[PDB]
């Protein structure tokens, strides 16, 4: 019942493309700007009735993401978060004050080197809530990270593969 | 007398039953009303 | 009359927690009490075939 949602990526099968809406995919990116070109592209993917929505952090989300004119939604969310580890971990309740998650889209773009200084307990525990809260709420959450240097977070990224 | 007093704990207490079974409810609903984003502001949804 | 509105406010206000609490520690209810007798019934242990 629930529709599944598309990655911004063209002449892409489906295999590695479709996502299911209950679940939690992440994504890094070498350059920030190929982290707003995926958005943006993302944004522009998805279908009219899909809930999307957008979280940054260190600037202003209605002057750097944009729509197709042609395609994607009518509408989306804009939600700007501090650049800080405490509107991470509030992002759950933030959202649920403000935007019921059931068939909805999350689209975190980190700035550069955002996820550097979250350590990696932490980091674990906030992922297996956010997933719990993804397969309770049945909404998908995507991250685009920005970094140069997640090695060591993309082996703890792997470690989690549940 | 005490007949109604039975009466009414028989009601209440299904229904303290109902209420906490919707415990997530009241909590959604409370923090969709009370509004308390502490971190996460939203700039505005966008056209 | 007034007495009456009263005594109710007070049974209701004892036996809404009490609810509450039953809802609350209910599994741990069911757990003791399976662990107590149950009825361990259906699927039956064979034997320890060493």
């Amino acid at each position: 019942v629930d529709p599944v949602f598309s990655i911004g990526i063209s002449s892409l099968w489906d295999e590695l493309r479709h996502m299911p809406a209950g679940g939690v995919w992440w994504f890094n990116v070498d350059r920030h700007e190929d982290a707003i070109s995926l958005a943006n592209q993302t944004i522009a993917s998805q279908a009219e009735t899909a809930h999307v929505a957008v979280i940054s952090m260190d600037s202003d989300p209605a002057k750097i993401f944009q729509l197709d004119d042609s395609q994607g939604p009518e509408k989306i969310k804009l939600f700007s978060m501090l650049n800080h580890e405490k509107g991470l971990y509030y992002l759950t309740r933030d959202l649920q004050c403000s935007i019921d998650p059931h068939n909805y889209l999350f689209i975190l773009v980190c700035a550069n080197n955002a996820w550097q200084n979250i350590p990696a307990e932490r980091l674990r525990s906030w992922l297996d809530k956010m997933n719990k809260w993804s397969r309770l709420n049945h909404c998908s959450l995507l991250v685009i990270n920005p970094g140069n240097n997640n090695d060591k977070q993309f082996s703890l990224l792997l470690e989690e593969y549940r | 007398i005490i007949e109604i007093i039975v009466v009414c704990a028989l009601i209440f207490f299904p229904l303290g039953y109902l209420a906490r079974h919707s415990l997530r409810r009241i909590r959604d609903t409370l923090r969709l009303f009370f509004a308390k984003p502490r971190y996460v502001k939203p700039a505005g949804t966008l056209r």
